[PDB]
């Protein structure tokens, strides 16, 4: 990964990815989101990410 | 008045019937797969002052 002052950005679109396959993974220190439901993300469509 | 004597009960997924009494002051935990993939985690105190 890049540095904190020069982080990289990429464009992602027209994808079909499941958020449940990563929520259940225990390799993350913590998974807390502001106003975004981890469970219902599987039934959400977004313009871009 | 009391600095931390007023609290609200943070909760979800169990929409309640209007005009009913809740006295079950229990810390929210699941002990199954939908809580950090293990038992005993995601045990956050629902009441926020």
């Amino acid at each position: 990964f890049a540095s904190v002052y020069a982080w990289n950005r990429k464009r992602i679109s027209n994808c079909v990815a499941d958020y449940s396959v990563l929520y259940n993974s225990a390799s993350f220190s913590t998974f807390k989101c502001y106003g975004v439901s981890p469970t219902k993300l599987n039934d959400l469509c977004f313009t871009n990410v | 008045g009391g600095n931390y004597n007023y609290l609200y009960r943070l909760f979800r997924k169990s929409n309640l019937k209007p005009f009913e009494r809740d006295i079950s002051t229990e810390i929210y935990q699941a002990g199954s797969t939908p809580c950090n993939g293990v038992e005993g985690f995601n045990c956050y105190f629902p009441l926020q002052s």
